[PDB]
C-alpha cells in the first residue's frame, strides 16, 4: 500500500475515529452477549 | 461565437501526497502546528478557496468541483430514503390503507433496550414513525411497490457515482478556464430553458403518462397490485384512452392547437381532491406543463452566440434616473467576477423560496394523504422555515465578505453601491426607529393585556371581546380569494386555497383544510412576525452597511470580515465586524422562526386540524382556546408551552421515549452554550495554564501546546451549541405532541 | 401643482435644482390614458357589465348615496378602488418618468 | 439632472441636499412653523405650539382612558392632558435651568429669557387647548363619538 | 442581551441615533448635555449580570410561594 | 373552459399573418445582424419564427376565446 | 488621557510606532539597544487606548504599556 | 508653514458619514497632500471621493480619520507629501502631523523621551507600598 495513503490514515481525525469506533463496537458486542451487567457478578 | 468551450487538460495530478500534509492549502498552516489553535484555523478557513488563492479561475475550478461533491452527497441521500423504503417499510401496508397506518422507515437494533423505540406503526410492522412525507411523494409518483423503490434506490446511487467522478474530472483532468464560468448570459439560457424548462416538461409527461393513471386506479379504489404497470399505460393508449378519453385523440390537438381537447387531464379545479385531501394531479400536470413552456421562452431572452437576444450589461446600464446617480452601472462587473456576491443573492433567494415553500405547502396540501397525516405537515413546515432562515442569514454574511474583500470604489463611483454607502446612517436610523415602534406598539400590547388580565380588567383588554384589533385588509383579501371562482378566475372552479374560506375538507374523519379565521390574536401575531423581521434586517443590514468602516473604526476593511475587535479603546469595540452581526443576527433569526412556527403549530392544533363529528361540526386537536388565549403572554406559556409539553415529558417508556431524551439532551446542550457566550477568553487561558503545570509535573506536557479558543470561535461555539439546543429542543416537543395527537 | 409645466414658479425638487412638475398635463394625460383603456367591458360579477373605470365610477356614486355608512367588506368598492388607483398611480409613475424624462 | 447634492455646498458636512430634506415645499413649511416662522418672539412662538398640542392631547385620554366609558370620561381625559402638561412643563423649566448660561438675550430660543419665555407660552396655551378642545367636545355631539352619532 | 451582544455594535447603533437627532427638524432644537454613548464592557456585563440575577430571584420566588400556597402541601 | 377550434384555414391564415408580421417587425427592431436582403439570416429568420408562432398561438388562442375563431 | 510607557527592554524595532493609529508614539536616540532607538509616548492625549502598539511589540512582556485612564472626547474616538 | 484655507477639496457628491454639530464647537481636523493624477480613493467616512491633481484638502472629524486615509494614500498611490491640522472655532489652526517634519517611525535629533521608564516592566511598585502615597508605580 502507498506510503502516503497510510499516513492519511495515521491521521489523528482517522485514528481517533477508528479507535473509539472500535471501542464502541466491542462495548456493543459485549452489551449484547452479556447484557444488564450492574454489577461484577460475585 | 464568443461563447466557447475552453479547458485546460491534466491541471492538477491525482496524489495522495497532500492528503498526508493537513494545511497544505495556506502558507500559514503549511509550516504544522504549534499551539491547539492551528488544529481550528485548519478547519475554519479550508473551503475559503478565495483566501488561499488570488486567481479567480483556480477558485473556479474548486468551487464546480465542491459542488459536484456536494450533488454526489445528495444522490447518495435520496438513494439512502429510497432504499430504507423499499427494505426497512411499511409502504406497501400504507397504500393499501393510508389513513390507519403510520408510516415508518426506520427499524432500530436490540441492543441496551432501545428496541423500545420500534413502536406499532400498523400495517404487522415496528419502527419509527417517519415524518419527511416520502410515502406521500412515492404514491403522487405512482410507485406501487417496493421494487420500484429498489430501482430508483439504485438510480440515485448511480448518479451520486457519476457525480463524484464528474467533480474528480472536472478538477484534475479537464478544468474549465475562467472565460467559460464567466458566461452569465450562457448559463442563464441554460439553466431557465434546460434546467428548469426541460425538467418541468419531463415531469409533466411523467404525471401525464404514469402519475395521473396510477393514482385514478387508486382513487376509485383499486388494490396497488391489481394496478397495470406504468408502461402499458405508455403502448396500449386504449385503457389511457378509458380512464380519459381524450388520449383517444393523440398530438393532433396539440399541434393544430385546438388545446380544449385536452382538458380530461389538464384542467384548472383548484381546491382539493376529496378522496386523498391533495391537490388535483391534473391541476399539477397542467401547471408544470405551463411553467415548462414560460421557463424555455425565458431562456432565449439573453445574447450568446447569434445576434438575438439581450446584453445583460446593457439592460442594467440603461436602468438610471435622477435619484440614483449612474445607476446599476458596474452591477454587471461585481457578479461576473466575485463568487460572494451572487451567493449572497442566491442565498437570499433560495432562503425566501423555502420560507414561499413553507407557506405554500399547508395551505394547498400538494401530495395525496399528506393533508391529514399532521406530523409530516408540521414537520415539512417547520423544517422549511428554518431551512429558508439559515439561508437569508448566509445571504448577508456573504454581502459582508463582498463589501470587506471584493467591493472597490475605483469601479464603483457614484453608482447603487456607493449612494447606499453614502447614506447608510439615514437608512440604520429610520431602520432602528422602525424596530423601536414596532416592538413597542406589538410587543407592548401583549405586555398591556397581561396586567390588565392580572388586574382584573378584561374590558381594557385588546381582545375580540373588549377594544378589537381587527385585520382587516386580510379578511378582506381573504374574501376577494373566495369570491374569486367564477369571478376573477372564471374557468376555476374553486378556490386556490380552502384557508381563505368555503368548505370543511374530511379525508379519513380528520380535516385536510378549512378556512383559517383571523381576529385579534392574529393581527397581534403577524405584528410580532413584522418586528423580528425588521431587527434581524437592521442587524445584519447594520452589518453589511458599516463592514468597511464606520464613525468608530475609520480602517475597519483592513482588519478584514472576521475580527474580534479593535481593542478596548474608543470605549471598547468587542463585536465590530461584519462576522458579528452575522453572529447577533443568527439569534434573532432563531427568535423570529421559534414564533412563526410556534404561531403554526397552536393555530393549526386550535382551528384547523381535528376531527369531523356527527352534524357536520369539527373537534379541533386543543379545542378553541387559540382566540382567547393567544393574546397575553401568560396564555402561551401556560396553554401553549406548559399544556402541549405533556406528551413529550410524559413520553418515557414509549416508543417517543427517543424523543422525551432529545427534549432533556437539547435544553441540556443550550445551557452549555451559555458557558461559551457570558464568558471569556483569558479567563480560560488562565485556568488553562494551571492545568498545564500539573502535565508540567508529571512531565506529561503536549508539544501541541493547549490554547484556550480564539474570541471569535468562542462566539461561534457559543451560537452553534445554541441553535443546536433550541432548535432540538423545540424538535423533540413538537414530534413527540403531534405524532401522540395527530 | 406645486410647479405647472410653464418655467413660471421657482419650485426646486431640491436644494438648488429647479425642476418642473408637470402636474397638469402628467396628471392629465395619465389619467385619459389610464381611464380610457379601462373602459373595457368585461361581463364578471365585479364589473357587472361596465368597464373597470365605469364600475368603479358606479360604485363610488352607489355608496355615496348611502352617505354615512360605508362600503361593507364584500361590497365590490374596495376591490374596484384599489386595482383603479393602482393602475393610476402606475401610469402617473410612468407618465412623469415619460414625460419630464424624455421630453418628447 | 441630479436632486441629490451635496448639504449647503459643503460635501464634507453630515448631510445631503434630498428632496425631503431640502426642496421649496419644506423649506416653505419649516420656515413657516412657530419654532422657525420670523418676526415671532418666543413667548408668541410658546403660545402656537402649546395651543395646538394641548388641543390634540385631550382625545387620546377622553377616548381610551379608564374612565371613558363614565360619564366623566371627558372630565377625566381633560385633567389627564392636564397632569401631562404638567409634568411636560417641569421637563420643559429643568432643560431651561441645566442648558442655558444667563445672558440678556432674550429674543431667541436658546438663551436662557427665551427658554424661560417659550416655557411660559407653552404652559398658558397647553391648557388653553386643552380647554377649548374640552369645550367643543363637551357641547357637540359628533365629537363625543367618532362620528357615529350620523349612523 | 447584555451578556452575549458586546460594545462596538452598540457603539455604532449610537452612532446613527446621534446623526439623527441632529439632522431632524423640531427635534435638534433640545441638546443633550452629555454625549450617548454605548455602556462600557465591565458595566455591561454588570447590568447583565444583575438583570440575571434578579430574573432568578423573582422567578424562583413567584414559583416557591405560589406553588406552595396553592397546594397547600 | 375556453372554446378552441379544429385547424382550419382561417388558424392557418392568423398563423401566416403572425409570422410574416414578426419576420418585418424583427427586422426592424433586433439590433444585431434590400429592405429584407441586407444582412438577413438563418438565426434571424429563426427567431422571427419563434417569435411568430409564439405571437400566433398567442392570437388563435385569444380569437377563439372571444368568438373571432 | 490614557498614559503610556515605554520600559527600556526596547529593542527599537519602531513596530508600535507604525502600528499606532493616532501619532501617538515616535523614535528617539538612545544608545541602550543595538538598534540604537528607543519609543517615546509624547502624545498621549491623542491616546485612544486601541493598545494596537501593544500586538506590535515583539518583546517578551511588552516595552510598551498603556494603561486606560480618564476618558476624553479624543481618547473616546468620539466624532460627535 | 499655515494652512492655506483656499485649497480646492477632492471632487466628492456627500454623505452622511461627515462631520456633526462639535466640529463646529469643538474642533476639526484637517489634511492636504499633493497628487499627480485626478483619482479615485475611499474616504474614512463613506463611500469614494476624486482626488484632484495638485493639491487636496479635507476636514474631518477625527484625527484618527485623517491618520486612516494618510496611510491608503501613502500605500495606495505613494502619496507621503500629507500634513495634518487641527483647527478650534477661534480660528487658531495647529500643526499636527508629522511634528517635527520628520515621521515618527523615522529617528530626530531634537526630540526628547516622553514616557520612559528605566527598569523593565516587572520591576514596578506593587499597589500596597504607594496606598495613601503620592508615589508613582513606576519606581
Ligand atoms: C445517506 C444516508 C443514509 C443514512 C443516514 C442511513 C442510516 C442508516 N442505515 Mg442505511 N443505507 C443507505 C444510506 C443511509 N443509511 C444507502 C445508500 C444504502 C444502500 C447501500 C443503505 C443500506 C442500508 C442497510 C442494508 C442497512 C442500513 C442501516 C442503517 C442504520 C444503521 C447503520 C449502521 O449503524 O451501520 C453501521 C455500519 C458500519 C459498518 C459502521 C461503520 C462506521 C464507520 C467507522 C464510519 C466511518 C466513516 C469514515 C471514517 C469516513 C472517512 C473515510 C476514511 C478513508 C478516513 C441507519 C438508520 C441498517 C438498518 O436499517 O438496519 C435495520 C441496515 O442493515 N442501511
Ligand atoms: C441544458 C444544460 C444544462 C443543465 C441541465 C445544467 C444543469 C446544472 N448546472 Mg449548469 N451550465 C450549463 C448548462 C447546463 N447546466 C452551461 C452551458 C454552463 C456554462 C456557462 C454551465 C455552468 C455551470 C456552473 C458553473 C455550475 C453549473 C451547475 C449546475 C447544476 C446546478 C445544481 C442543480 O440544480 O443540480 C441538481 C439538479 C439536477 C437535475 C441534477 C442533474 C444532473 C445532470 C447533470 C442533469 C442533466 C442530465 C442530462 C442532460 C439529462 C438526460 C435526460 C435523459 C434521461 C432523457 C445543474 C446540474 C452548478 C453545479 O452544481 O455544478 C455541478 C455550477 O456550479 N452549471
Ligand atoms: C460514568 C457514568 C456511568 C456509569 C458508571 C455507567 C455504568 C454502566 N452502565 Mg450506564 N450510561 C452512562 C454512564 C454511565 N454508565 C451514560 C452517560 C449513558 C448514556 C449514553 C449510559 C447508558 C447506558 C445504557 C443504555 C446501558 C448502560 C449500562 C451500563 C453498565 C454496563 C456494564 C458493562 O459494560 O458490562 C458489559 C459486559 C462486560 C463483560 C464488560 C454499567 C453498570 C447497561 C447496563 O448493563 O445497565 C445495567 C445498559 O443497558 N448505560
Ligand atoms: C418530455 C415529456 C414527454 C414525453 C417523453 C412524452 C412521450 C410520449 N407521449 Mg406525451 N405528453 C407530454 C409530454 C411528454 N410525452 C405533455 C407535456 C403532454 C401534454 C400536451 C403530452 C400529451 C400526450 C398525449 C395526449 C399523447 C402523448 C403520447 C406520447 C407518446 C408519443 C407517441 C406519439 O408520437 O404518437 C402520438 C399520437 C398521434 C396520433 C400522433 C410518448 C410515450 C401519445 C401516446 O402514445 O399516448 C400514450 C398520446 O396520445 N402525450
Ligand atoms: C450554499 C451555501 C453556502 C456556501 C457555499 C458557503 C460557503 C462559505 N461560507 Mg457561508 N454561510 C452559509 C451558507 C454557505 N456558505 C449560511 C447558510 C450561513 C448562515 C449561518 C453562512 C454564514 C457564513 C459565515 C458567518 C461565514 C461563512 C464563511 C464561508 C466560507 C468558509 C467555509 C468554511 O471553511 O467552513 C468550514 C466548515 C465548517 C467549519 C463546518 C462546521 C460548521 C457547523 C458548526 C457544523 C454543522 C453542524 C451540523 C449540521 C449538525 C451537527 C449535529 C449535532 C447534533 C451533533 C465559504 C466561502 C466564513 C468566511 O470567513 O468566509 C470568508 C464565515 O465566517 N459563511
Ligand atoms: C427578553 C429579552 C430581550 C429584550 C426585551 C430585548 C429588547 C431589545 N433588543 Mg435585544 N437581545 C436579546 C434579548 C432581548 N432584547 C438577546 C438575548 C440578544 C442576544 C443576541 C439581543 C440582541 C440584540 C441586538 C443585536 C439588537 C437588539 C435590539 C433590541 C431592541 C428592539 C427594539 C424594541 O423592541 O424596542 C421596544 C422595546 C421593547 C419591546 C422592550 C420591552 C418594553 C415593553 C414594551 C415594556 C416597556 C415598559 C416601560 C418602559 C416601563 C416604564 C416605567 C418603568 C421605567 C418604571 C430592544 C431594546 C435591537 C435594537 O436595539 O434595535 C432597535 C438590536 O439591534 N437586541
Ligand atoms: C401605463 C402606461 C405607460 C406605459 C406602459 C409606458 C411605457 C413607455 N413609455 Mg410612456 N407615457 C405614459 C404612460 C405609459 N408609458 C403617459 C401617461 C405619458 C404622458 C405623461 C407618457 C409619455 C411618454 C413619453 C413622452 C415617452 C414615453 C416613453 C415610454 C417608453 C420607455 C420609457 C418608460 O416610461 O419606461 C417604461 C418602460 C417599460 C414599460 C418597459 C419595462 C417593462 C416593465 C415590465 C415595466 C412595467 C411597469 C408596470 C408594471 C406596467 C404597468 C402597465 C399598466 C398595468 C399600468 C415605454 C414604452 C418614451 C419612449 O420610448 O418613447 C416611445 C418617451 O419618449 N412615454
Ligand atoms: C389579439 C389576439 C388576442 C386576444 C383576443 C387575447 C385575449 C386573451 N388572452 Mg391572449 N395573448 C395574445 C393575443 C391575444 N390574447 C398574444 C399575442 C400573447 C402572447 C403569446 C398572449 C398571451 C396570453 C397568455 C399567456 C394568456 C392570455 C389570456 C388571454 C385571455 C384573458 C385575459 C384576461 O382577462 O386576464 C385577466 C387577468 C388579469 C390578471 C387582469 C388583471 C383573453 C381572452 C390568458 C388566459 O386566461 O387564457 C385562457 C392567459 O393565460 N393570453
Ligand atoms: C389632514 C392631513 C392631510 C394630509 C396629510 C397630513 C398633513 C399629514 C394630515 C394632517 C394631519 C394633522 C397632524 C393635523 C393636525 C391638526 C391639529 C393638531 C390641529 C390643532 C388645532 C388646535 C386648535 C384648534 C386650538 C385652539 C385653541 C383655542 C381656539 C384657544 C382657546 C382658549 C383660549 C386660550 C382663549 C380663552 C378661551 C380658551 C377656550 C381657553
Ligand atoms: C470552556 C471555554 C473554553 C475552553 C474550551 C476548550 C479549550 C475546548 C476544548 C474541548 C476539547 C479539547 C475538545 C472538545 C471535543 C468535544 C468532545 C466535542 C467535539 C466537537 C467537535 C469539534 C469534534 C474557551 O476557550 C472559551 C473562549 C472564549 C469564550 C468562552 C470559552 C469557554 O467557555
Ligand atoms: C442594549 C445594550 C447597550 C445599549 C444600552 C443602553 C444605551 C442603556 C440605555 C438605557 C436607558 C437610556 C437608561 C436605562 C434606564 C434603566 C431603566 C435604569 C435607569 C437608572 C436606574 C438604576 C435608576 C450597550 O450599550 C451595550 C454595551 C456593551 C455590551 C452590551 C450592550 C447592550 O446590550
Ligand atoms: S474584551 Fe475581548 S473583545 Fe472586547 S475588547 Fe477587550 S479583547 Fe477585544
Amino acid at each position: 500500500m502507498d506510503s502516503n495513503f497510510l499516513k492519511y490514515l495515521s491521521t489523528a481525525p482517522v485514528l481517533f475515529t477508528v479507535w473509539l469506533s472500535f471501542t464502541a463496537s466491542f462495548i456493543i458486542e459485549a452489551n449484547r452477549f452479556f447484557p444488564d451487567m450492574l454489577y461484577f457478578p460475585m | 461565437k464568443k461563447v466557447s468551450i475552453t479547458v485546460d487538460r491534466d491541471p492538477v495530478a491525482t496524489s495522495f501526497e497532500k492528503w498526508a500534509q493537513p494545511g497544505h492549502f495556506s502558507r500559514t498552516l503549511a509550516k504544522g502546528p504549534k499551539t491547539t489553535t492551528w488544529i481550528w484555523n485548519l478547519h475554519a478557513d479550508v473551503h475559503d478557496f478565495d483566501s488561499h488563492t488570488n486567481s479567480l479561475e483556480d477558485i473556479s475550478r474548486k468551487i464546480f468541483s465542491a459542488h459536484f461533491g456536494q450533488l454526489s452527497i445528495i444522490f447518495l441521500w435520496l438513494s439512502g430514503m429510497y432504499f430504507h423504503g423499499a427494505r426497512f417499510s411499511n409502504y406497501s401496508a400504507w397504500l393499501s390503507n393510508p389513513t390507519a397506518v403510520k408510516p415508518s422507515a426506520q427499524v432500530v437494533w436490540p441492543i441496551v433496550g432501545q428496541e423500545v423505540l420500534n413502536g406499532d406503526v400498523g400495517g404487522g410492522f415496528q419502527g419509527v414513525q417517519v415524518t419527511s412525507g416520502f410515502f406521500q411523494i412515492w404514491r403522487s409518483s405512482g410507485i406501487t411497490s417496493e421494487v420500484e423503490l429498489y430501482w430508483c434506490a439504485l438510480a440515485g446511487l448511480i448518479m451520486s457515482g457519476l457525480m463524484i467522478f464528474a467533480g474528480w474530472f472536472h478538477y484534475h483532468k479537464a478544468a474549465p478556464k475562467l472565460e467559460w464560468f464567466q458566461n452569465a448570459e450562457s448559463m442563464l439560457n441554460h439553466h431557465l430553458s434546460g434546467l428548469l424548462g426541460l425538467g418541468c416538461l419531463s415531469w409533466a409527461g411523467h404525471q401525464i403518462h404514469v402519475s395521473l393513471p396510477v393514482n385514478k386506479l387508486l382513487d376509485a379504489g383499486v388494490a396497488p397490485q391489481e394496478i397495470p404497470l406504468p408502461h402499458e399505460f405508455l403502448v396500449n393508449r386504449d385503457l389511457m384512452a378509458q380512464l380519459y378519453p381524450s388520449f383517444s385523440k393523440g398530438l393532433v390537438p396539440f399541434f393544430t392547437l385546438n388545446w380544449s381537447e385536452y382538458s380530461d387531464f389538464l384542467t384548472f379545479k383548484g381546491g382539493l381532491n376529496p378522496v386523498t385531501g391533495g391537490l388535483w394531479l391534473s391541476d399539477t400536470a397542467h401547471h408544470h406543463l405551463a411553467l415548462a413552456v414560460l421557463f424555455i421562452v425565458a431562456g432565449h431572452m439573453y445574447r450568446t452566440n447569434w445576434g438575438i437576444g439581450h446584453s445583460m450589461k446593457e439592460i442594467l446600464e440603461a436602468h438610471k434616473g435622477p435619484f440614483t446617480g449612474e445607476g446599476h452601472k458596474g452591477l454587471y462587473e461585481i457578479l461576473t467576477t466575485s463568487w460572494h456576491a451572487q451567493l449572497a443573492i442566491n442565498l437570499a433567494m433560495l432562503g425566501s423560496v423555502s420560507i414561499i415553500v413553507a407557506h405554500h405547502m399547508y395551505a394547498m396540501p400538494p401530495y395525496p394523504y399528506i393533508a391529514t397525516d399532521y406530523p409530516t405537515q408540521l414537520s415539512i413546515f417547520t423544517h422549511h422555515m428554518w431551512i429558508g432562515g439559515f439561508c437569508v442569514c448566509g445571504g448577508a454574511a456573504h454581502a459582508g465578505i463582498f463589501m470587506v474583500r471584493d467591493y472597490n470604489p475605483a469601479q464603483n463611483y457614484n453608482n447603487l453601491l456607493d449612494r447606499v454607502i453614502r447614506h447608510r446612517d439615514a437608512i440604520i436610523s429610520h431602520l432602528n426607529w422602525i424596530c423601536i415602534f414596532l416592538g413597542f406598539h406589538s410587543f407592548g400590547l401583549y405586555i398591556h393585556n397581561d396586567t390588565m388580565r392580572a388586574l382584573g380588567r378584561t374590558q381594557d383588554m385588546f381582545s375580540d371581546t373588549a377594544i378589537q384589533l381587527k385585520p382587516v385588509f386580510a379578511q378582506w383579501v381573504q374574501s376577494i380569494h373566495t369570491l374569486a371562482p367564477g369571478n376573477t378566475t372564471p374557468n376555476a372552479l374553486a378556490t386556490a386555497s380552502y384557508a381563505f374560506g368555503g368548505d370543511v375538507v374530511a379525508v379519513g374523519n380528520k380535516v385536510a383544510m378549512m378556512p383559517i379565521s383571523l381576529g385579534t390574536a392574529d393581527f397581534m401575531v403577524h405584528h410580532i412576525h413584522a418586528f423580528t423581521i425588521h431587527v434581524t434586517v437592521l442587524i445584519l443590514l447594520k452589518g453589511v452597511l458599516f463592514s468597511r468602516n464606520s464613525r468608530l473604526i475609520p480602517d475597519k476593511a483592513n482588519l478584514g470580515f472576521r475580527f474580534p475587535c479593535d481593542g478596548p479603546g474608543r470605549g471598547g469595540t468587542c463585536q465590530s465586524s461584519a462576522w458579528d452581526s452575522v453572529f447577533l443576527g443568527l439569534f434573532w433569526m432563531y427568535n423570529c422562526i421559534s414564533v412563526v412556527i410556534f404561531h403554526f403549530s397552536w393555530k393549526m392544533q386550535s382551528d384547523v386540524w381535528g376531527t369531523v363529528q356527527s352534524d357536520g361540526t369539527v373537534t379541533h386537536i386543543t379545542g378553541g382556546n387559540f382566540a382567547q388565549s393567544a393574546i397575553t403572554i401568560n396564555g402561551w406559556l401556560r396553554d401553549f408551552l406548559w399544556a402541549q409539553a405533556s406528551q413529550v415529558i410524559q413520553s418515557y417508556g414509549s416508543a417517543l421515549s427517543a424523543y422525551g431524551l432529545i427534549f432533556l439532551g437539547a435544553h441540556f446542550i443550550w445551557a452549555f452554550s451559555l458557558m461559551f457566550l457570558f464568558s471569556g477568553r483569558g479567563y480560560w487561558q488562565e485556568l488553562i495554564e494551571s492545568i498545564v503545570w500539573a502535565h508540567n509535573k508529571l512531565n506529561v506536557a503536549p508539544a501541541i501546546q493547549p490554547r484556550a479558543l480564539s474570541i471569535t470561535q468562542g462566539r461561534a461555539v457559543g451560537l452553534a451549541h445554541y441553535l443546536l439546543g433550541g432548535i432540538g429542543t423545540t424538535w423533540a416537543f413538537f414530534l413527540a405532541r403531534i405524532i401522540s395527537v395527530g | 401643482l406645486s410647479v405647472v409645466a410653464q418655467s413660471k414658479s421657482d419650485f426646486e425638487i431640491s436644494d438648488g435644482t429647479p425642476y418642473t412638475l408637470n402636474v397638469p398635463l402628467v396628471g392629465a394625460a395619465s389619467f385619459i390614458g389610464w381611464v380610457v383603456p379601462t373602459l373595457l367591458p368585461s361581463q364578471i360579477a365585479l364589473y357587472g357589465g361596465k368597464g373597470l373605470s365605469t364600475a368603479f365610477f358606479a360604485s363610488i356614486g352607489t355608496n355615496l348615496a348611502k352617505f354615512p355608512a360605508p362600503p361593507g367588506m364584500t361590497d365590490p368598492f374596495w376591490l374596484l378602488c384599489f386595482i383603479w388607483h393602482s393602475g393610476l398611480f402606475a401610469t402617473m409613475i410612468l407618465g412623469s418618468i415619460g414625460y419630464n424624462g424624455y421630453a418628447g | 439632472s441630479q436632486f441629490i447634492k451635496p448639504y449647503n455646498d459643503d460635501p464634507f458636512v453630515g448631510n445631503l441636499a434630498t428632496p425631503v430634506s431640502t426642496s421649496s415645499f419644506t423649506k416653505s413649511l419649516l420656515s413657516n412653523l412657530p419654532a422657525y416662522r420670523a418676526g415671532l418672539s418666543p413667548l408668541l412662538r410658546g403660545v402656537e405650539i402649546g395651543l395646538t398640542h394641548g388641543y390634540f392631547l385631550v382625545g387620546p385620554f377622553y377616548k381610551l382612558g379608564p374612565l371613558r366609558n363614565s360619564d366623566v370620561a371627558l372630565l377625566s381625559g381633560f385633567f389627564s392632558a392636564l397632569g401631562l402638561i404638567v409634568i411636560l412643563v417641569a421637563c420643559l423649566t429643568i432643560y431651561g435651568v441645566v442648558s442655558f448660561e444667563e445672558t440678556e438675550a432674550k429674543d431667541q430660543l436658546q438663551t436662557a429669557k427665551g427658554w424661560r419665555q417659550f416655557t411660559s407660552g407653552w404652559l398658558v396655551g397647553s391648557v388653553g387647548g386643552a380647554s377649548f378642545a374640552y369645550i367643543l367636545i363637551s357641547n357637540i355631539p359628533f365629537l363625543q363619538t367618532a362620528g357615529m352619532s350620523m349612523l | 442581551m447584555f451578556l452575549i451582544s458586546w460594545r462596538g455594535y452598540w457603539q455604532e447603533l449610537i452612532e446613527t441615533l446621534v446623526w439623527a437627532h441632529e439632522r431632524t427638524p423640531l427635534a435638534n432644537l433640545v441638546r443633550w448635555k452629555d454625549k450617548p454613548v454605548a455602556l462600557s464592557i465591565v458595566q455591561a456585563r454588570l447590568v447583565g449580570l444583575i438583570h440575571f440575577t434578579a430574573g432568578y430571584i423573582f422567578t424562583y420566588a413567584a414559583f416557591v410561594i405560589a406553588s406552595t400556597t396553592g397546594k397547600f402541601g | 373552459v375556453p372554446q378552441t377550434v379544429a385547424w382550419s384555414a382561417k388558424t392557418g391564415a392568423v398563423m401566416v399573418l403572425s409570422n410574416i408580421l414578426c419576420i418585418v417587425a424583427g427586422r426592424y427592431v433586433i439590433q444585431v445582424k434590400s429592405g429584407s436582403f441586407a444582412g438577413f439570416g438563418l438565426p434571424e429568420l429563426l427567431a422571427s419564427t419563434s417569435l411568430g408562432h409564439i405571437v400566433g398561438s398567442g392570437a388563435i388562442l385569444g380569437l377563439s376565446y372571444v368568438g373571432v375563431l | 488621557s490614557h498614559s503610556v510607557k515605554v520600559y527600556d527592554t526596547c529593542i527599537g524595532c519602531t513596530q508600535c510606532v507604525r502600528a499606532c493609529p493616532c501619532d501617538v508614539l515616535e523614535m528617539v536616540s538612545w544608545d541602550g539597544c543595538k538598534a540604537g532607538q528607543i519609543a517615546s509616548a509624547p502624545r498621549t492625549e491623542d491616546c485612544i487606548g486601541c493598545k494596537r502598539c501593544e500586538t506590535a511589540c515583539p518583546t517578551d512582556f511588552l516595552s510598551v504599556r498603556v494603561y486606560l485612564g480618564g476618558e476624553t472626547t479624543r481618547s473616546m474616538g468620539l466624532a460627535y | 508653514e499655515t494652512l492655506n484655507l483656499q485649497i480646492p477639496s477632492p471632487t466628492f457628491e456627500g454623505s452622511t458619514g461627515g462631520w456633526l454639530r462639535a466640529a463646529e464647537v469643538e474642533e476639526k481636523y484637517a489634511i492636504t497632500w499633493t497628487s499627480p493624477k485626478e483619482q479615485v480613493f475611499e474616504m474614512p467616512t463613506g463611500g469614494a471621493a476624486i482626488m484632484r491633481q495638485g493639491e487636496n484638502l479635507l476636514y474631518l472629524a477625527r484625527k484618527e480619520q485623517c491618520l486612516a486615509l494618510a496611510t491608503q494614500v501613502k500605500n495606495s498611490f505613494k502619496i507621503t507629501d500629507y500634513k495634518v491640522y487641527r483647527i478650534f472655532p477661534s480660528g487658531e489652526v495647529q500643526y499636527l502631523h508629522p511634528k517635527d517634519g520628520v515621521f515618527p517611525e523615522k529617528v530626530n535629533a531634537g526630540r526628547v523621551g516622553v514616557g520612559n521608564v528605566s527598569h523593565s516592566i516587572g520591576k514596578n511598585l506593587n499597589p500596597a507600598q504607594i496606598k495613601f502615597t503620592s508615589k508613582s508605580f513606576n519606581g
